């Protein structure tokens, strides 16, 4: 009596040992349960930014993905402390020893969840969907479903990503026309500036001490 | 999915693109003859002479007439995303 | 004959599964413990070779492994084991990013500087460097001094439901800065010397426009720099013992910092 | 039900175990199986909508496999909403606990998505696969096999993701082909022109806020 | 059925555990039996083609390898809807409710494919390996043994999978070098052609159909 | 699939592609010939200064041109997928 | 005739698994069994060649590794087959019907084998892991041990397959050379030669009829 | 009847025991250096993992057929036909890997886990428990293997950066330096013989 | 598999290599140089108005030695292909 | 395995490297120096004239001195593997 095998007589005494449809689900899609996971919490806007710098140095792939991937976990498991705190004090707590029931127990752990996407999600983005699932006036935040929020959160994310991506990009930019217009005033037509270029870029990179001021930037205005 | 309609509406990109590239291209061709001009007169062969103008010339008609170009590029592309589900036949 | 009853079976399955998870955690990701070279078999083995000694003389925190609470002490033990192997990811970060960017410089990878499009990278130099360091781990047996921390972690936070303090995990994410200035510190010499290099070829292209980088200044830039780099290497020894060393230390006081506040 | 193992006696109070060939079968299906129910979904044509944006803003994996994979199941997930709660009250719902065998649960679970393929599927398509298959009239939606309506189904997402894609890369070619215009007017030819595009066509990007309207002009055309 | 585990109870509730020769070939064949039908499938033809088309649009991995592979799998079911209900209605029927055995039943369903692939091997690589395997007089079709049979289907097909990969790159080709040509000739010599190539290159596949065309041809050119 | 006819597809692919990038190629020829001249004959030179009226004369070859090398590219395109059935051998 | 285990509860809910060695170096032995049947047998020298074809055509994973290994195997059982049913005749049918001990037929099933590897096996690996073994005068092909014989083959294996690859490579190294170096006469730095080179490998793939003669190459290399 | 189940689960556990003995032999040195160079020759899964282990198990039986020979004739056979318990055949089959294993573990990883394993003083080297032996063992091999595979994977990048460079300074920018390279990796791969060398590397480095 | 074998076998494929490469790199070479004398003798500045005649030539010398490359590269190829399961051993 | 043999081995890796690299790299660099002297002795000038005759130089580089970087490939490498026990700790 596995709890993902059912068993069933057939026959003359025959146990037919069956797999539950909840397990051939999981089964089927756990390869994209982190994909999920990963989308549902501050992932998908580190990962962009992380991105969106690399590509701002002018030097792709110049940390690995590995160790990227990696930092921008310790900004979500960070960032979102208070989340799962609250999921612990109000699913956990109540429930580790069988204190409150099953059902509200997931309504319990997406609560604090649904209100961490709401204040993320643009308001547009929000009327938007809403007008495309033709649903009602979903004036609270409880009337809100899981299929309305979860795209406008990732559309929301995606935005703020870019936009913060190309505030990354505005000095290193500016660093980049500064060089590549010095070198052609002075008659250097045939260097290109890139070479010259990404030195600079890192050294007043690292002056400004400009990794901080990212980490401070994302812990910041994420939240508000 | 007709070729017409694909030649319309690569027409209408030109037509944008061009509305995007003309004052920039013409201020910088003009400094750049104005200038080319003036090198006759003085016999200075300094190459890239005419590279610090032409900068000067090309920032002056990006702040002058920038807001144009990006309202330009917002309708543009306003247009094609919102007509993006009708394209499919 | 053998003779396997089913307590012994189980005792051992339930007992050994969080220090296990645990130690898997570190080994997926670490310096060394996770290569793709490694098998996944060899991996999951190292790690109940380790779990043989964790084992004993650690808390029996024998709780059921499939219902929630499984999945609560696994994330625990997931978020100790990444943040330990990611915080060490570091230094080996810091040297292929000196090395790439030395490297660029040089001239190896220009597809990258005008398209980004295609896998035209093959940061070559980087691997050797990124070699280097690894071999420099190897003799000061960085992967002992690694699992002699988990066992620290092991001993200061137990398997058990405190949630883990989340000041240290910003803290070595802030840390994260340590990569961009160890490769500035590590590549400062053939950087300028390259850049001194390139302003000279564009010196040259001054009285002769017809002398171009691809003419001219990429054989000549590859020559000086495999040279540097001939000559670069015998710094790398000191540097990378700085470099162990510091992420090491820093490691320790964010271990010390977490269980505190639970 | 479902498929299991089986134990079934033999001889003298003998009982073998092994496993049924309908498991041989899942197993098997497994390896490729996700892959085939998830382009019966919205996946196909969203996800290679979102890799020729990917390409068009000339950052090739700048937002992750992994991101792109999780923003397309969730646009899937809100487009079918009504198709997944269908199949949950008419095969989900009357099987989970066996009010049903598995032989036609299948066939109503596939009955709406049929439906919706037979929606969303050109008729040029279907005609050219009955054509080929040398089959009937086919005059009615039961009479049109699944064999013809895969691949048809297939073949039409294909072409219009690849129809909104090219559409997609026409202001990203503009403002690639204006910056390389302008900077090959200013001398600036050795400089790389993606370089200084990419932070512009994110800031265009931003500012138009395309990324919504990506979002409800993929639903509003994939409704249809 | 399949072979399997064997239990007979000896003494006071013991239960013994053995198994044959059988069951251990089969759990050994478990890894590769999807590999071998897949061969036996034609879906290399199909999969090679398509990915040699991925690799001509000059954007890799733009269709994720998931999609690509679960279309070639329609694509594949599609073709071969008379072979599996063959195997059904001569295989599977029979050996479901133990009419008939294993041994013969796979033989017996591998009647169809022996004949597909017979009429798809080209001439060539049968008389090849024919006088490789240094057979005596071979004059039937029923004469010719399957470990012929499979490597030249094998080559025939990836023959005709080359073939039509490289007629189909000849376009993209085209479109390549006639972008590259005119971007050299105006002097833009640092601008990658792929950037603008590919927008041109999908706007030619949505203009002539290709995907209709190239389905069309993939199964026309497979019955012969 | 034998060489010659291996080489009668290349041979009409090279065709298709020549007719398709021949006025593209010469306006641009023209165009920067004439104003390599016209530089010439006024003892004045800037090398960017033709890149304008090339960008220009091909700009519009594009649109006196379009639809045509655009049928030819889809009828040529047409005859390789419907002739593949019968050129897999 | 396989080993196996018994099973007697003890007390209430309780489970004892008595168990032999023979039995548990059989049941240690089915994960890797599948991979050591492959090593005795030419699946190595196929496979490496295959795989170095695959980075020669200049798109690696063009066809998937599945399809790799199937044809692989294919070509290993062409090649194989009378092994095979020698391995059959003399190991499979006495023992099926418990005829003879296992053992035996063991050591029945190994001599063809052993045949084939000492046919395929160079003198020089055989002496040199004599000599690393501190073996005796091995003079004999009986006296040599399967100790020494299996490293040796697969030494040799590797070896010819290294060498085979190498050969495969140059043509394609040639092509992908001399449009190098035409491209860069002609300028075009921007243009990849790999999207040239592809088209024009599967021109010479196909009209050199490469396929039969790699198999045949494959094929005859190993009788000798 | 669950037992019957219990007994399955147990089976498919079971399947993963090897795992300890490839431990005990040679495979987590060779497999890994085999890895290493899969990783050299610029080729991932060029060889796919199949062949790999099956050639690393072949290594290995070659390699350890002396340890098997006494495990053979001092556990095997003494319990095969029931002339001796289990509990202590099992110890008889551990003296020859005892000595094996010490032959090539480092000192560092053993004073390692004596202090983390809070284990007291020891007279001799045979009162040194398994549990302490195998971990120790266990890293020493990965460290000699890693070491041995960055000294083998030196020349392939310096072929590597070599063509790179030449490439390079022929102007050819989009290029990719990995498919000239491989061949030429190959060429001198087989004509230094490098198999052969790397075996009988192997197998002296690992009996010494 | 001696040195000596793979030096020969090396030799022999560059003699091929340049064979498919001595024609349009000469011609390349001889057209560019020509178009670099008439940039000489009259002051003409312009950069790429070498391009479209190089393409020209190249395109000439496929269409003219274009069978002789193929068939002296398939030849090439064929006996490669057949002394492979006999250069090994 | 101390530190410094690592270093050692290091700082022999990349002495090698530079062997192999040295002779391709400074031929490639004499000769675009050499055109490029030429080019500025007369009036022609272009980017690509300089690249045939750079692939001609390594080719014929290559040719000269392939065989003695090969021995010192081979002879780095059958050191390696004979030193391979003796740098076990």
């Amino acid at each position: 009596q596995l709890p993902g095998l059912i068993s069933q007589p057939l026959a003359g005494g025959g146990q037919s040992w069956s797999l539950s449809v909840q397990t051939l689900v999981f089964i089927t899609s756990l390869t994209f349960l982190p994909a999920i996971l990963l989308m549902m919490t501050s992932f998908t806007r580190i990962i962009i930014v992380f991105g969106l710098l690399r590509n701002a140095l002018g030097t792709p792939s110049a940390p690995p993905n590995q160790v990227l991937l990696g930092l921008a976990l310790f900004l979500t498991f960070f960032i979102m402390s208070p989340v799962i705190d609250k999921i612990y004090v109000d699913a956990y707590q109540p429930f580790s020893e069988q204190k409150i029931s099953m059902q509200e127990a997931l309504d319990k752990g997406a609560q604090p969840l649904r209100a961490f996407m709401l204040r993320q999600t643009r308001e547009a983005d929000l009327a938007l969907f809403a007008r495309l699932a033709n649903s009602g006036p979903l004036q609270g935040p409880e009337a809100v479903p899981m299929r309305i929020l979860l795209p406008a959160y990732v559309t929301s994310e995606l935005k703020t990503a870019f936009q913060i991506g190309f505030t990354i990009f505005i000095p290193f930019l500016i660093i980049d026309l500064v060089i590549a217009s010095v070198l052609m005033a002075l008659g250097m037509m045939m260097v290109p500036p890139a070479t010259i270029a990404l030195p600079f870029k890192l050294m007043l990179f690292v002056l400004v001490d400009g990794w901080q001021l990212l980490m401070g930037s994302l812990a910041q205005s994420f939240y508000s | 999915m007709t070729p017409e309609s694909v030649m319309m509406m690569g027409t209408e990109a030109m037509k944008v693109a061009l509305a995007l590239a003309a004052p920039l291209l013409l201020v910088a061709l003009i400094t750049g003859l104005i200038i080319s001009i003036l090198q006759a007169a003085t016999q200075i062969n300094e190459m890239t002479l005419s590279f610090i103008p032409k900068i000067v010339a090309v920032f002056i008609a990006i702040i002058v007439a920038g807001p144009w170009m990006l309202n330009l590029l917002l309708d543009y592309v306003r247009t094609l995303f919102s007509n993006l589900p009708y394209i499919i036949g | 004959m053998i003779q396997v009853t089913s307590e012994q079976w189980l005792y051992w399955l339930h007992l050994y599964f969080w220090p296990l998870l645990r130690v898997l955690a570190l080994i997926s990701t670490a310096p060394i413990l996770s290569e793709r070279a490694i098998p996944k078999r060899v991996k999951l083995g190292l790690g109940i070779m380790i779990t043989l000694v964790i084992a004993p003389s650690l808390p029996a925190n024998d709780t059921p492994l499939f219902s929630i609470a499984a999945l609560w002490l696994a994330m625990q033990q997931i978020l100790i084991g990444i943040a330990l192997g990611f915080t060490m990811q570091f230094a080996f970060a810091a040297v292929r990013t000196a090395g790439e960017f030395i490297g660029l410089q040089m001239g190896l990878s220009f597809a990258t500087f005008v398209d980004p499009g295609s896998h035209l990278n093959m940061p070559v130099l980087a691997r050797i460097m990124d070699m280097l360091a690894m071999l420099l781990f190897l003799t000061f047996n960085g992967h002992l001094w690694l699992i002699s921390l988990l066992v620290d972690t092991f001993h200061t936070l137990p398997i058990g439901s405190n949630p883990v303090n989340s000041n240290a995990f910003m803290a070595l994410a802030r840390a994260g800065g340590l990569i961009f200035l160890n490769g500035l510190m590590l590549a400062l010499p053939v950087i300028t010397l390259l850049l001194t290099l390139n302003l000279a070829l564009g010196l040259l292209n001054r009285m002769a426009p017809q002398l171009s980088i691809f003419v001219i200044g990429f054989p000549l830039t590859l020559t000086v720099g495999i040279m540097l780099m001939a000559a670069l290497m015998p710094l790398i020894a000191p540097f990378c013992e700085h470099l162990f060393s510091e992420i090491f230390n820093l490691l320790a006081d964010i271990v010390s910092e977490m269980p505190i506040n639970n």
